[PDB]
């Protein structure tokens, strides 16, 4: 066995506490997903793998309704569920999908179902949701666009399968008229949704080795747009700003080698596998600052809060970051389970979940 | 274990100490010597040695491979006829030697391969270098070869007469005699074959080897 | 004595020689197949214990053209006939009957090498002579009649290791 | 230009009339001082050399040249998933074996070759390095290190059908994902053959039970951000 | 006086034809106005440049592609109206005339191109479809010669 594992050090200067737990229990636990609460209009929703969802009160987390999601379609009617789909809401209905490759939509505070329909491959991406219709992108490379009405399978795009890969299929963002995901082989690529055509895509995954076995080189991440551009990492590399009229790119920075970020609107803040914290410029490609003090330690996605930014850890320790050049403000030991979903934060409130702690809110 | 200093003196000592006749210390020597000095300026002359020490020791599957390697090392040397000879005389050492020998139990009818291995090898080198110093008991050896393999298929037949298979009989001996006409056991053999062929029916042939008898009475 | 002799499985020596199946008149015998075929072969060979296996030796241009031993470059080839002066008496208790030092003609003794394998004294006479033929002077050693323990003998194989003795003595000392 | 005696550096395998037979050059009377690197070009294009400089200063084509070192032994540590007896045969068969020449191509084939062998075990935190070690008399040693940390399965389903319960399959199955308690029957470990047959057996499972219009249409291995988790479905 | 500098897979490099052609741009380079650095720099470009042409040369030798003294014919009678040893001539445009084609070969077989960009193109500004078919060139060129660079067994000597 081989690996690294340094202990981040005690440096305080704030003294927040955990919010509440409502304690959820059996949540993903040694699976791996990206299931994260979703919160709107101070009401959170979370899910679990069995097949319970619920709708809870934030800023307490009182539960409002909870119903199971037993497979009465089934033989014995009650077979595990095996829910992987990101949870989201819009609309009076709220979307969760499964690794059946199906989908639920509910219909929110009534807690039963506006519609069920199947999905060709098993679903293993956030559901996003605009223009009257709904994208799914599963595992067999194909993308498919429904109804929030009821349904209506738009079209079942496939993209492709190099048969090694890895999950966490990228959730497609949209705008602009269009939607753009990523794929994985690199091919970056945007949908009209008027017709769910295929306009432009272009390779971003550098894999300049002997072999493509052990270069996985693919792209499984959400892009976001801010005008004319947009951002992507592959997990070789390959950092790269490129244009919304076509297949062009102003600038590349081969450093990448992420499977989720997020830009602060102005500047880029991202984590490496090496765990290594990069701060960037959108047009100059400087490289602000580093703070490289965990070595791999399987980090999660990070959210700003407060003007620091917040990471947690398979050790189950929140943790933060400073703006100023990459600091430790300070260190939680919020609990000893683990965590690995993507934190989420808005009005005034940060959420993360844990495999076994499941609902964990922050309170500064 | 080895002394690593310079190549003279432990080529010096390998030949003294093979002049002894310690194998068992000298195949080791030798190998670690060749395996250290992979092109020395007489490998040959070790490769001969390694070649005298296997067969003495009496490791003879690991000198057929060495035979095998110094063939396609240099298929033209001006001592090829040793190794080839070497080579023979492995493969019959390799044949016919056991308990039998002590109990003189007559090995005609045991597996041959190896005996047709060696004949194979014999003959090869006899008809490539007549002028070498390894022909005579080269050609004595390809005829005590011939007489074992005429022999092991006369057995055969007899066996087959013994059981009542008319036909399979006259196959092998037809073989034989195609094969072997100059040796004792198609001597033996053609009455075999006129039994067959008169409890077959088809005396039509029958007397007709019968006339071969009628040439070679004495 | 497990030295110098094949297995004493030697009792295919009196084997019957093959003799030869005559073919009547009115039928004709098979065509013979010749894979298992012998030709006439010479004889004057020693066969038995009496055949010798041992590795013929190897010289070390390492002249290997078995009665010659001309090895061939070097500018100051003549001044190795006092490298072979040093060589005998002094270096390997040896004499050259008759060696002129800038002719370097030199005529060997009788010596007496007994290199176990129960080989006797043996003595072997030669002729030392330097030629310069397609390169520098070389060395050559005609060698002669050979003793051992016999009175004498003429089989290549122990004439091969007789000039080879002085051949390996040469290319190891220079 | 013109030259009378030639001579070369290599003695392993330059054998100087096989090197005069490797060289058209005739070493003789006027050459256009140009087609000396065309010949040079056929020289290395035997294969057998390694680097050559033809020296002019006199009127010899003493030309030094070095080939290939050979290998004095083959020697390796790190690996204990599979006993090294079939690393050295996996090194002799490939081409390389002690006492002949090097050939660092081989040296890269080789190297990605074990790596794709690590991966057909399963153990994706392995990394083959290979180190030489130049000896005199022109030798060399190669050593090999395997830091090799930890293999992973851990993720079964059979979506697409609807007549099965996915454990019965998981019951007819090579690989298995997890096993219970009370027993030590199975182990962990992902070989790609096995799910081939895996999915051997599933094909005939459907088909002899009267399902014809029955195929496959699409299998996917994954792996977890980490190099220590693989799914397949 | 002549030596060997590197060898990348089977090819080599030699100081003799490098310096030929060294000497034969630089004074052509002298009125081109191309400032070229100390021979540091000067040795990376020059390495890089030959590599690139001899791993095509030995890529297309290993796939079999072959060039006849007919089309050698065309393009020498070609360049007699578009502007050592004639026969050596002759062969460095022939080999200089293949690595290009095998290039060309090479990215028409990783290349793609869509009729579906073509309309947003021509209603932004079928010229553009070569400007596009040139970008697209271009980009794969550039891919193909970075990622086949390191992934070329090489070995430096000099």
């Amino acid at each position: 066995v081989v690996k690294m594992s340094p202990l981040p050090t005690v440096e305080n200067q704030f003294t927040p506490t955990t919010a509440w737990s409502t304690s959820v229990g059996s949540g993903i636990g040694n699976f791996y997903s990206n299931l994260h609460p979703a919160l709107a209009d101070n009401v959170v929703y979370a899910a679990d793998r069995a097949g319970l969802v619920k709708a809870l009160n934030a800023d307490d987390g009182k539960e409002i309704w909870s119903v199971s999601l037993a497979e009465k379609d089934g033989w014995f009617s009650k077979e595990p569920a095996l829910l992987s789909g990101g949870v989201t809401v819009s609309g009076g209905h709220v979307y969760i999908g499964s690794e059946k490759a199906q989908v639920y939509a509910l219909n929110t505070s009534d807690g039963t179902v506006a519609w069920q329909t199947k999905v060709a491959g098993e679903a293993l991406s956030r559901p996003v949701v605009s223009d009257g219709l709904v994208l799914i992108h599963t595992s067999n490379g194909q993308l498919q666009a429904l109804n929030e009405a009821d349904g209506a399978v738009k079209w079942t795009v496939n993209l492709d399968m190099p048969s090694l890969s890895l999950r966490g299929e990228s959730a497609p963002t949209t705008a602009f008229g269009a939607a753009v995901v990523g794929g994985d082989n690199g091919r970056v690529s945007a949908v009209l949704m008027e017709q769910g055509q295929m306009i432009w895509q272009q390779r971003i995954s550098q894999a300049t080795g002997s072999t493509e076995i052990d270069r996985l080189s693919d792209v499984d991440t959400t892009p976001v747009v801010v005008n004319g551009v947009v951002f992507a990492l592959a997990y070789n590399g390959n950092l790269t700003a490129l244009d919304l009229r076509s297949g062009q790119i102003m600038w590349k920075r081969e450093l990448g080698s992420v499977n989720d970020f997020i830009v602060d609107g102005n500047r880029i803040y991202l984590v490496d596998q090496n765990d290594r914290v990069m701060a960037l410029t959108i047009d100059g490609g400087v490289t602000l600052w580093t703070q490289s003090d965990l070595l791999h330690r399987l980090l999660t996605s990070p959210v700003l809060y407060n003007g620091n930014l917040v990471v947690g850890d398979s050790e189950g320790y929140l943790h933060w970051i400073n703006v100023e050049d990459g600091r430790f403000v300070a260190q939680q030991k919020v609990d000893s389970s683990g965590f690995q979903t993507e934190p989420v934060a808005a009005d005034g409130k940060l959420l993360i979940q844990a495999k076994d702690g499941t609902v964990y809110s922050i309170t500064r | 274990e080895v002394p690593d200093n310079p190549p003279n003196e432990i080529y010096a000592t390998a030949q003294q100490k093979l002049q002894d006749g310690n194998w068992r210390q000298a195949i080791t020597q030798l190998e670690a010597l060749d395996n250290r000095y992979p092109f020395g300026p007489y490998s040959q002359q070790v490769q001969l040695d390694l070649i005298y020490a296997y067969y003495k020791n009496a490791d003879l599957p690991l000198a057929q491979a060495a035979i095998d390697r110094f063939i396609r090392l240099n298929p033209t040397h001006p001592n090829i006829d040793y190794v080839m000879y070497m080579r023979g005389l492995t493969n019959m050492a390799l044949d016919d030697s056991a308990l039998q020998g002590f109990f003189g139990v007559d090995r005609s009818d045991r597996d041959p391969q190896h005996a047709r291995a060696a004949f194979s090898d014999f003959s090869k080198l006899v008809r490539g270098y007549p002028n070498s110093q390894y022909t005579t008991d080269a050609t004595k050896r390809l005829v005590f070869l011939k007489d074992r393999l005429a022999k092991y298929e006369y057995s055969v037949a007899e066996y087959y007469t013994e059981r009542g298979a008319w036909v399979a009989v006259v196959n092998r001996v037809e073989g034989m005699l195609r094969d072997y006409p100059d040796t004792q056991a198609t001597r033996d053999a053609l009455p075999l074959m006129e039994n067959a062929y008169r409890q077959m029916q088809m005396n039509a042939q029958a007397e007709k080897v019968a006339k071969i008898i009628a040439a070679n009475s004495s | 004595r497990y030295k110098r002799q094949v297995s004493g499985d030697e009792a295919y020596l009196e084997a019957a020689p093959l003799a030869e199946l005559h073919a009547p008149a009115g039928m004709i015998l098979p065509v013979t197949s010749g894979d298992y075929a012998i030709p006439v072969t010479n004889g004057s060979g020693a066969v038995g214990k009496a055949l010798d296996i041992r590795p013929p030796a190897q010289p070390l241009r390492t002249q290997f053209t078995g009665d010659t031993a001309s090895l061939l470059e070097n500018g100051r080839g003549n001044t190795l006939w006092p490298q072979v002066v040093s060589v005998l008496a002094q270096k390997n208790y040896t004499i050259t009957q008759r060696d002129d030092a800038g002719q370097t003609l030199t005529t060997d003794w009788v010596q007496w090498n007994r290199l176990d394998e129960d080989e006797q004294y043996r003595g072997r006479y030669q002729i030392s002579v330097k030629p310069q033929g397609y390169q520098q002077a070389v060395t050559v050693k005609l060698l002669n009649l050979e003793q051992a323990g016999k009175p004498v003998a003429d089989a290549a194989s122990m004439q091969r290791y007789s000039t080879e003795m002085m051949n390996v003595i040469s290319a190891g000392l220079d | 230009f013109v030259v009378k005696d030639i001579h070369f550096e290599g003695l392993q395998r330059v054998a100087v009339g096989a090197a005069l037979l490797s060289m058209p050059v005739r070493t003789g009377d006027t050459v256009n001082d140009e087609d000396i690197s065309n010949t040079i070009r056929a020289l290395f294009a035997t294969g057998n050399f390694e680097d050559v400089r033809v020296l002019r200063d006199g009127d010899t084509l003493l030309v030094q040249v070095k080939e290939r070192p050979t290998i004095a032994s083959i020697t390796f540590s790190g690996n204990k998933s599979v006993k090294d007896d079939m690393l050295k045969q996996n090194l002799e068969a490939s081409g390389v074996r002690v006492g002949e020449s090097l050939d660092r191509t081989t040296i890269a084939d080789i190297e990605k070759g074990l790596e794709d062998f690590y991966y057909s075990v399963g153990k994706y935190s392995a990394s083959v390095k290979a180190v030489v070690t130049p000896l005199p008399r022109n030798r060399v040693d190669l050593k090999l290190v395997f830091q090799e940390g930890v293999s992973a399965i851990q993720q079964i389903n059979i979506v697409g059908n609807h007549a099965f319960t996915t454990d019965e399959l998981i019951s007819h199955f090579q690989l298995r994902d997890e096993v219970p308690w009370w027993n030590v029957v199975g182990d962990r470990k992902y070989q790609k053959q096995k799910l081939a047959g895996d999915l051997e057996t599933l094909r005939s499972y459907y088909l002899d039970r009267g399902y014809a219009r029955f195929n496959i249409d699409s299998t996917q291995v994954s792996l977890t951000p980490d190099k220590k988790g693989i799914y397949v479905t | 006086v002549d030596c060997v500098a590197a060898v990348v897979n089977n090819g080599v490099v030699l100081e003799s034809d490098v310096d030929g052609l060294m000497q034969s741009v630089k004074l052509n380079a002298a009125q081109a106005r191309q400032q070229l650095p100390d021979d540091a720099t000067l040795r990376h470009q020059i390495m890089e440049r030959l590599i690139m042409d001899q791993i095509i040369l030995q890529m297309g030798q290993k796939m079999g592609v072959k060039i006849s003294d007919e089309q050698l014919d065309q393009a020498i009678a070609n360049i007699a109206k578009q502007n050592l040893n004639y026969n050596t001539y002759r062969n460095q445009i022939r080999k200089e005339m293949i690595i290009s084609e095998v290039r060309n070969n090479e990215v028409r077989r990783r290349i793609t191109i869509l009729p579906q960009e073509v309309e947003s193109l021509a209603q932004q500004v079928d010229r553009a479809y070569r400007m596009l078919m040139n970008r697209k060139f271009s980009e794969e060129a550039a891919s193909w010669m970075q990622e086949q660079r390191a992934s070329a067994y090489v070995k430096i000597l000099s």
